[PDB]
């Protein structure tokens, strides 16, 4: 206390910060229903904007209260500050992305490399093009790095900016001025109390002075300390890197005002990071003597920095370098137009760092990066002393290596478990058991979904899952095998796959896709609930039973609040309302603190809507589906499988069966980076909004009348969800949502008016039971040289344009080069030659079949060419060449070349 | 979708559809007419064109794919019930008047000392090279000796000697004309 | 591909088994004759690889680099075993070349 | 078109006068050059949006030229309401502000001609690791010197020679001896007899009761205990500050003669059986099963199997699996136990035993050795032996204390992650090992039948695995970053080739056996400043931790020398230095900004003292940044009205802020309460 007003921080929770601003914008000063109740009917209710609160809060804090608003730490920003640099980053983003050349708009990690690798070929195409028939040419590169780009830059120079810009009004333009200048005049930063307590004592005590930091205190007198033009890393990552593109640019206007030289300079910027390029052409013996050089990157470098010292970026010596064949961007180093893979950051990390909070999680971070470092040309025998890396990293951290306590074979060998080792699952301790393949292609849900697929494949005693497709999707077939499941274990003549089978049901039964199902909490939130507010509202306004049935049926009396997301007023605050630690638990792990450890592990193992559940999403999931029969049916080697030997097989049939089975590529050996192609997250969202709905339900009808099997007639809501829950009701409302299709139109008037049950927890997700897709796996970089059959008949229909362009081009061919060859040989190498996967001749033969049973059929003229339209259409070139190898009928042909080739109102 | 020409091309291709589609079930008293309307811009010209829209855009595969998928895949849904549909309405007409991806390996094919898979791809480039008027690379001809592929795989061997004086190449049609526009 | 066949189809395996042998000669002489062989055949057998020769990603400059530091590796083994003292050696090969 | 909202209630305000700052003005002021004055600048300023008139509509552009003149009266200048004279009026104001790239460019030549000057360069790299330690010994005196046998321990900070209450008893049975001392160099008031006295006392009488099972306090013993206690107490305590330079002699043949002691000490464990083992035997020694396609290959898996039977031949889990008891008992000896007790430490070996010895973070090693290897033994760990004795056939030694932390556990618990993993890609990268791997079969390799130059390059992967694996030291991370900084050496001119040794270079070296890492690369570097045109191959070089002669492609080099480097924690002294590092960097940078631009402690910012005219310290060109920002948001947004669309519309402001996921999840908000 030195006549001022010192004030310590406390990290808050952003939701409960915009709770409150929204309850403070409509002087909700204190928490009452019938303030919030009375207004806010519907989609006509009341709503508010992003930029009224942005300038609601902005008039509030323009009153002086001390600038409490503009105290940040390091990697740490307030609530109003974030908004303003929201703002700022947000408005101007969409303008950072329409630049060609600039990469903070990247789309996570593929643009980058594919960014700077088509940089250096155009750069390398403009320096060969204009090799030819010049006088003088001379090429170089920068990739560049700055010293203190946070602490270093004026932040006057944006001032000058916001005002030329045609996006914004008179007024808006002001708005974000007058932020910036805000941010400048205001800024300070808070000293941690324990250092301050440490440097005050250590003054007082031994030094009675001080170094630099001491001297902005009088004396240690203040807490806090200013810094003016020091806008803080990572807060403006955007603006900066554009305007820095600027400087780029006007480097460039700069160098055109040259005479006798040309000069073409490309450039991308990250932030803090440059690649650019340079040209010239012409007497470069003057130009390098009027700059005082002798090579070209030396006058760059010189020229670079120069520049840079001109408007207030300082360029660092020792880590910018610049050469004739590099270029750093952050790493993989590119050079001569040959990518270096650069597997060291991927394996390094295998072993370096963890997200440390649990078992499961961290194997799941891990094998993240065994992925990648699969994906980016890993080297040869690494690849199993990776596995056991990880493996040995998620058993040595948190849960025990085995031959000890908590372990998961041994615990599973003590229960006498029927299961064998390696089919154990990822959740029971299960080690990364999964094969190279399924890991590769689809990550998390790789081994889990394969010995679920065996143990299907097994207990239905069928071979293979195109036989389980037709086998399931024909209805009360699972119905009697389930039937004969009851008969087989109330006679008590049970075999071991049947107490498999029972075990890995009662599994899924206590599972997500796959959870931890053993969840140690944290220190639990019950004595940091009073820091949220949110509880406080929650629990302002014998009793507890009329309490929480009052509540219930508030819940009842709006349905819509809980299950939607928050779309208008009335339904946000009102869902919110009503919705180093691996060293501490290296010593925690093996206690009894919740009073049970490694036991609770074996109890869980000590005990047909799941079994259908799980038949579904294994025979529903597209990219496993298409993923098992390219394994099983595999080739070793050649027609461009292996060329080489050295880490060759490595990349080759790690994607060529999978990348190939879809179109788009040719290559044989590239360092591939895909999208987020598998989601098997978006089953799981219907049947989470189900249990909402099913606890809601269960919720009510438990507390309006006892054990409760029907209901006693009550409203139409209640008998309805009588219908639901009657059998799983998960599984009755999927089963339905195949034939309903209501999608009501989110008015919040006609959806309760329309059916108060089934559209509420069936379509309120945005979400329903649907088919994912597969991508084309996005090649980046070359490295140094039932459902499943309706979409694949599908893509051949639309590639059979482009095959009766291609099939017939390479036959033409292959009869061009061998004159002495039979039509034997063209039905054996048609049979043999293959495009996407699919060899050419059943594919066409498969679609053929049909229309010549149709043509040779007693049907007239409209009941033919109605039926394939299409593909008399696309063979009207190629008729002759179907008739030649005896393949099309002669009916079909004549048909063909007849009908193709030609009172009261 | 937000990309303009793109944008309106395959919003007014889904908008004919669905007006197209409502319009051929709005009424139907009189005969099949109706249908045979229905079925060409139903089934044929528009269908084909979402399944190659969904496989040739390619700024849209990280943004918009797993949503052109839930379009085309219910269009297929569509062409599928659309045939079934147009099948009973000619019943009533004419009445009132899986393994299949699992056919790929044994891919080693070779004629006589040369192999059949390096030579598609060797010709392929011999016409690109003659195409662009370019030299043809040594390293296409690396692929064409079968005992660099001999020491590992199953070997096919086909006795057909390497014959290329004969009638059936005059049926080909494919640049007769001998281009050396730098050869003396 | 030209239906022609090439001379001395049996010379890699018999060269490459007398290198092996010559790694565990003891002789003097024998290193000589066979290092003199070796460079009469190659000088017998000229290269015509051209300047627009292109292998992949390897220049024909990359090819004549190993071409250089075969005949480097070559010279130095027979300079270094046959010791005639200094006989202006800098005034044959550019003749020659 | 496209029905244009206005969103915002700011419609009648102006930029110009009417925000709260007195900015504007002061920035025209300093943005008037010669021939142009403060109305045309205000008029190019605030009226150079008239590109963009084509792609908005009617009532925007109204706004914008009802902005221009409130801007225009308010600031006392002439407004232009007409159009025909507004045109005329930019496209002179065009022509002259297009007319100044060309002063811009002769003020960077001659700051370029400035900037070449004033600088100076080496010769060359030796010559700068000269001159460096030159300047270093005029900044500060008494250090350098050739005196090599006053440093302190050179192989990190453990000890695990090859060979529970059980082990511990023949310990006892064996300790009823005298003792001899042996060192490097005549000493002076042997503190070696002290840590005998103190494992003497420690060991003899008062090892029967145990606290915790593992652990145990001393309270009650003689006045004479307690004395030699406390001496060995006071023992406690090394302090050191010298430099060994980077031209010494004979302290490489020190080093290659550890390094075959240290091989030869590797060859001797007797066990089979142990936790690391197991899981990666299970994961390796039947390595198929991670695969499906096993026929297809035939030479890659049971080279891995080679690979894990030469490191159970080399005891590397049995090694990395002690240095996690080590590395984990001395987490738990980090407790509430007070100033008068220590701790056992003893891992799944035989003769290997600790002494923690007080809560700090120190300790003491013990060995039990044969007599078949004994004398190289005694070359190991010359430096850090005090003492060592006979008994029967078995020689007991007594070795240096240190210091720990958390951190250094942590680098210490990652070990069986470390060590297997490098030795198998270094193991990899070796041409001539893959070559003696290929030719071997798997039950024919062994120890005592390999090539010397194989065993010499094993002696090198062994310790440079081990070296990787059990970084502990701050000269461990000075040759990391180092190596690092100087890795863009090996292309063309990068005008880093000395500068960075001339001025940022931090000479720190502790103790030896890093020499042989900095001439490695010091050989790398004069082996890469070697005359390079266009291109070349990579064999002609050397691996900077395994050697490895005839080197595949420079990519091996990379990654190797990158894992080298990448595996380094961050903070290996406290939070609180780099937390405060990351304060005062900062607080230095504006201190000596405001000193430069004569600001103090007390004022306010004063945004412009129209310093701020190409100045080399904090200025800018004024006149030239404007127009570089004019042109470029004229080159860059086209079509306004569809993009601006496009920005009201994905980021959505017409919805409310809780729609947005980023500002309302767990960011944590720091509000001030």
């Amino acid at each position: 206390y030195y006549r001022n007003n010192v004030t310590v921080l406390k990290s808050k929770k952003v939701s409960e910060e915009l709770y409150d601003l929204v309850k403070q914008f409509h002087n909700m000063m204190e928490i009452d229903l019938d303030s919030v109740m009375n207004l806010g009917k519907g989609t006509e209710g009341k709503k508010h904007t992003f930029l009224q609160m942005l300038e609601f809060v902005m008039s509030k804090a323009k009153n002086v209260t001390g600038s409490v608003d503009f105290l940040v730490s390091v990697y740490l920003m307030s609530m109003k500050v974030k908004m303003m640099l929201y703002f700022i980053e947000h408005t101007f983003k969409h303008v950072a992305q329409s630049d060609p050349s600039e990469a903070i708009s990247i789309s996570g990690d593929n643009k980058i490399r594919a960014l700077s690798t088509l940089s250096l070929d155009t750069i390398t195409s403009y320096n060969d093009i204009l090799n030819k028939n010049s006088k003088k040419s001379r090429l170089a590169f920068l990739s560049a790095d700055q010293s203190k780009w946070s602490a270093s830059d004026l932040t006057y120079k944006y001032v000058l900016a916001i005002i030329l810009n045609p996006i914004l009004t008179t007024g808006e333009a002001s708005l974000m001025i007058e932020c910036i200048l805000m941010y400048v005049k205001l800024k300070k930063v808070c000293i941690p109390t324990d250092i301050f307590l440490n440097l005050r004592k250590a003054q007082g005590t031994f030094g009675q002075n001080e170094t630099a930091i001491g001297l902005l205190t009088k004396g240690l007198t203040t807490n806090t300390y200013p810094v003016s033009m020091n806008w803080l890393q990572g807060n403006l990552n955007y603006l900066s890197s554009v305007y820095h593109s600027c400087a780029m640019k006007a480097y460039h206007k700069t160098l055109e005002c040259y005479k006798d030289c040309d000069f073409q300079t490309r450039w991308i910027v990250h932030s803090d990071d440059n690649a650019t390029s340079l040209i010239a052409s012409g007497e470069v013996d003057k130009m390098l003597t009027d700059f005082s050089s002798s090579s070209l990157p030396e006058m760059l470098f010189r020229s670079i920095e120069a520049h840079f010292k001109s408007f207030c970026i300082t360029l660092n010596p020792k880590k910018s370098y610049a050469s004739s064949s590099e270029v750093e961007f952050i790493s993989e180093r590119i050079v001569n137009g040959a990518i270096i893979p650069l597997y060291c950051r991927h394996l390094a990390n295998c072993c370096t760092e963890s997200s440390h909070i649990s078992y499961f999680d961290d194997l799941m971070s891990l094998s993240i990066h065994v992925t990648m470092l699969l994906r980016k040309g890993c080297p040869n025998e690494v690849i199993p002393f990776a596995y056991g890396a990880v493996q040995v990293q998620a058993l040595s951290i948190y849960s025990m290596l085995p031959g000890e306590v908590n372990d998961s074979i041994r615990i599973f060998k003590k229960l006498g478990v029927s299961l064998k080792s390696n089919e154990i699952p990822t959740n029971m301790g299960g080690w990364l058991t999964s094969p190279i393949e399924p890991l590769s292609i689809l990550g998390p849900s790789s081994n889990d979904q394969i010995i679920y697929y065996n143990v299907i494949r097994d207990f239905l005693n069928k071979k293979s899952l195109e036989e389980v497709k037709d086998s399931v999707s024909s209805s009360s077939y699972l119905q009697m095998r389930f039937r004969e499941l009851k008969g087989k274990y109330e006679k008590g003549t049970l075999e071991e796959k049947d107490k498999k089978m029972i075990f890995l049901i009662n599994l899924f039964e206590k599972a997500t896709m796959l959870t931890q199902i053993i969840k140690l909490p944290n220190f639990i939130n019950e004595n940091a609930l009073n820091k949220m507010s949110s509880y406080k509202d929650f629990s302002k306004l014998i009793a507890s039973s009329l309490e929480m049935e009052s509540v219930h049926d508030i819940m009842i009396k709006n349905p819509e609040t809980i299950l939607i997301a928050p779309l208008n007023d009335r339904d946000f605050l009102l869902s919110q309302l009503f919705m180093k630690l691996a060293l501490d638990r290296v010593l925690r792990s093996k206690a009894r603190t919740k009073m049970t450890y490694e036991e609770n592990m074996e109890k869980k193992i000590l005990e047909y809507c799941s079994f259908k559940t799980c038949v579904n999403l294994v025979i529903k999931d597209v990219n496993f589906s298409m993923l098992i029969p390219i394994l099983d049916s595999a080739y070793p080697c050649e027609s461009r499988k292996r060329d080489n030997y050295n880490f060759r097989w490595f990349q080759t049939e790690k994607w060529i069966p999978v990348v190939e089975g879809s179109p788009g590529l040719v290559v044989m050996h590239a360092v591939y980076g895909s999208n987020y192609i598998e989601n098997l997250g978006l089953k799981n969202i219907p049947l989470t909004d189900d249990s909402i709905n099913v606890l809601t339900s269960t919720f009510g009808t438990g507390l309006i009348m006892e054990d409760v099997k029907s209901l006693v007639k009550g409203k139409d809501s209640f008998e309805t969800e009588a219908f639901s829950n009657s059998n799983e009701c998960q599984r009755l409302v999927k089963a339905c949502n195949y034939m309903i299709a209501a999608q009501n139109r989110l008015l919040a008037i006609n959806t309760c008016f329309t059916r108060k049950s089934f559209p509420f927890y069936s379509k309120f997700n945005l979400g329903r039971g649907f088919i994912s897709n597969t991508l084309a796996l996005l090649s980046t970089i070359y490295s140094k040289e039932k459902t499943i059959r309706t979409v694949v008949s599908a893509q051949q229909d639309m590639n059979l344009e482009k095959i009766l362009d291609t099939a017939v081009y390479i036959s033409d061919k292959l009869q061009s080069l061998f004159p002495t060859i039979t039509r034997e040989d063209i039905v054996l190498i048609l049979q043999n030659v293959c495009l996407d996967s699919k060899p050419i001749w059943q594919s066409l033969e498969d679609k053929m079949k049909k229309i010549n049973n149709s043509t040779a059929s007693g049907f007239t003229v409209s009941n033919v060419i109605l039926s394939h339209n299409s593909e008399l259409n696309t063979i009207q070139k190629q008729i002759v060449w179907m008739w030649n190898m005896g393949l099309c009928s002669h009916r079909t042909l004549d048909f063909v070349i007849r009908y193709i080739r030609r009172i009261g109102i | 979708i937000v990309d303009d020409d793109i944008r309106e091309t395959m919003d007014e291709f889904l908008m004919n559809i669905r007006d197209t589609c409502l319009e051929g079930l709005e009424n139907c008293k009189s005969v099949e007419e109706y249908d045979s309307y229905l079925d060409e811009n139903g089934f044929n010209d528009t269908v084909e064109l979402f399944e190659n829209l969904l496989r040739t855009h390619d700024n849209f595969e990280n943004e918009y794919s797993p949503l052109f998928s839930e379009i085309v895949d219910k269009a297929k849904q569509y062409t599928r019930d659309l045939e079934g549909f147009k099948e009973i309405l000619l019943m009533l007409k004419y009445s009132l008047i899986m393994h299949a991806v699992e056919l790929m390996a044994k891919k080693h094919i070779e004629i006589g000392e040369f192999n059949l898979l390096g030579m598609i791809q060797l010709i392929k480039a011999c016409e690109t090279c003659h195409n662009n008027d370019s030299i043809l690379n040594l390293a296409s001809l690396r692929n064409v000796l079968s005992r660099t592929y001999a020491t590992f795989g199953r070997r096919i061997r086909l006795d057909h000697d390497l014959d290329l004086q004969n009638n059936l190449m005059e049926k080909s049609y494919d640049f007769k004309t001998l281009v050396l526009p730098e050869i003396k | 591909l030209t239906k022609s066949r090439s001379k001395e189809h049996f010379l890699s395996g018999r060269v490459k088994k007398a290198l092996i042998q010559l790694r565990d000669e003891q002789s003097r002489t024998k290193k000589l004759e066979v290092y003199k062989d070796i460079a009469n055949f190659l000088a017998r057998h000229p290269l015509c690889l051209s300047e627009k020769t292109l292998y992949g990603r390897y220049t024909y400059s990359d090819i004549n680099d190993y071409i250089m530091q075969t005949r480097e590796i070559i010279l130095s083994k027979i300079s270094e075993l046959d010791e005639v003292v200094e006989t202006d050696e800098d005034n044959f090969l550019l003749s020659y070349l | 078109v496209f029905f244009s909202h206005w969103t915002s209630k700011y419609k009648e305000r102006n930029p110009t006068e009417i925000a709260y700052s007195e900015d504007i003005e002061r920035i025209i002021d300093s943005l008037v050059t010669d021939e142009i004055t403060k109305e045309e600048i205000i008029h190019f300023l605030f009226g150079n949006f008239c590109f963009h008139i084509e792609t908005m509509n009617d009532q925007h552009i109204a706004d914008k030229f009802k902005g221009y003149q409130s801007s225009c009266i308010n600031l006392k200048i002439e407004p232009k309401v007409d159009l025909a004279d507004l045109k005329d009026h930019l496209i002179q104001k065009q022509q002259i502000w297009e007319s100044l790239y060309g002063k811009h460019l002769e003020k960077i030549m001659l700051r370029i001609r400035e900037k070449k000057k004033k600088e100076k360069e080496i010769p060359d790299i030796t010559t700068a690791f000269n001159q460096n330690a030159a300047e270093y010994e005029e900044k500060y005196p008494n250090c350098f010197t050739n005196d090599l046998s006053e440093t302190k321990t050179n192989f990190s900070m453990t000890w695990s020679p090859s060979f529970n209450n059980a082990i511990i008893n023949k310990f006892r049975e064996s300790f009823k001896s005298s003792s001899r001392v042996i060192y490097n160099s005549p000493y002076s008031t042997n503190k070696a007899r002290d840590i005998t006295n103190l494992v003497r006392l420690c060991l003899t009488e008062l090892s029967c009761l145990t606290r915790n099972k593992n652990e145990f306090c001393m309270k009650e013993t003689g006045r004479e205990n307690k004395t030699i206690y406390f001496k060995g107490l006071a023992v406690m305590n090394i302090h050191m500050k010298k430099l060994i330079r980077h031209d010494n002699e004979d302290s490489l043949s020190w080093c290659e003669r550890i390094k075959d002691s240290l091989f030869v000490l590797h060859n001797g464990d007797i066990r089979e059986e142990g936790k690391i083992t197991s899981v990666y035997n299970n994961y390796a020694k039947n390595p198929e099963c991670l695969y499906i396609q096993d026929s297809v290959l035939k030479t890659e898996l049971e080279t891995c199997k080679k690979i894990n039977k030469l490191c159970n031949d080399l005891a590397i889990y049995h090694y990395s699996e002690d240095m996690m008891q080590f590395s984990k008992g001395l987490m738990v000896a980090d407790r509430y136990m007070t100033k008068e007790s220590f701790k056992i430490l003893t891992t799944a070996n035989t003769s290997m035993m600790l002494l923690a010895f007080k809560s700090g973070v120190p300790y003491i090693a013990l060995h039990i050795v044969d007599e078949d290897m004994s004398d190289q033994f005694n070359i190991c760990y010359t430096k850090e032996i005090y003492s060592y004795f006979r008994n029967g056939s078995n020689y007991i030694y007594i070795m240096r204390p240190q210091r720990l932390n958390q951190v250094r556990l942590l680098s210490l618990f990652k070990t069986p992650s470390k060590v297997p993993v490098c030795f198998a890609q270094f193991s990899k990268k070796a041409n001539e090992m893959e070559k003696w791997l290929k030719n071997k079969d798997i039950e024919k390799v062994n120890v005592f039948s390999m090539t010397m130059t194989v065993k010499q390059i094993l002696i090198n992967i062994v310790f440079s695995s081990v070296m990787i694996g059990t970084v502990t030291k701050l000269s461990r991370m000075g040759i990391f970053d180092f190596m690092r900084y100087a890795g863009f050496l090996p292309l063309s001119d990068y005008s880093n080739i000395k500068e960075y040794i001339r001025d940022k270079f931090d000479p720190d070296i502790t103790n030896v056996a890093d020499i042989y890492f900095v001439n490695g690369i010091k050989k790398l570097l004069f082996r890469m400043e070697d005359l390079d045109i266009i291109g070349g191959i990579t064999d002609l070089n050397i691996k900077c931790p395994i050697t490895g002669s005839t080197l595949l492609t420079l990519e091996d080099l990379y990654n190797n020398v990158y894992l080298a480097i990448y595996m380094m924690p961050k903070s290996l002294h406290n939070h609180v230095h780099n937390l405060t590092s990351l304060l005062n960097v900062p607080a230095e940078w504006e201190l000596k900004f405001r000193k430069e631009l004569g600001f103090n402690i007390f004022e306010d910012i004063y945004p412009k003292k129209a310093m701020f005219d190409d100045k080399d310290l904090f200025s800018i060109n004024g006149a030239l940044n404007v127009k570089a920002l004019s042109d470029y948001y004229l080159g860059n947004i086209e079509n306004v009205g569809l993009m601006r669309s496009e920005i009201e519309n994905k980021e959505d402001f017409l919805s409310p802020c809780y729609k947005i996921s980023t500002l309302k999840s767990s960011k944590k908000c720091s509000q001030s309460n």
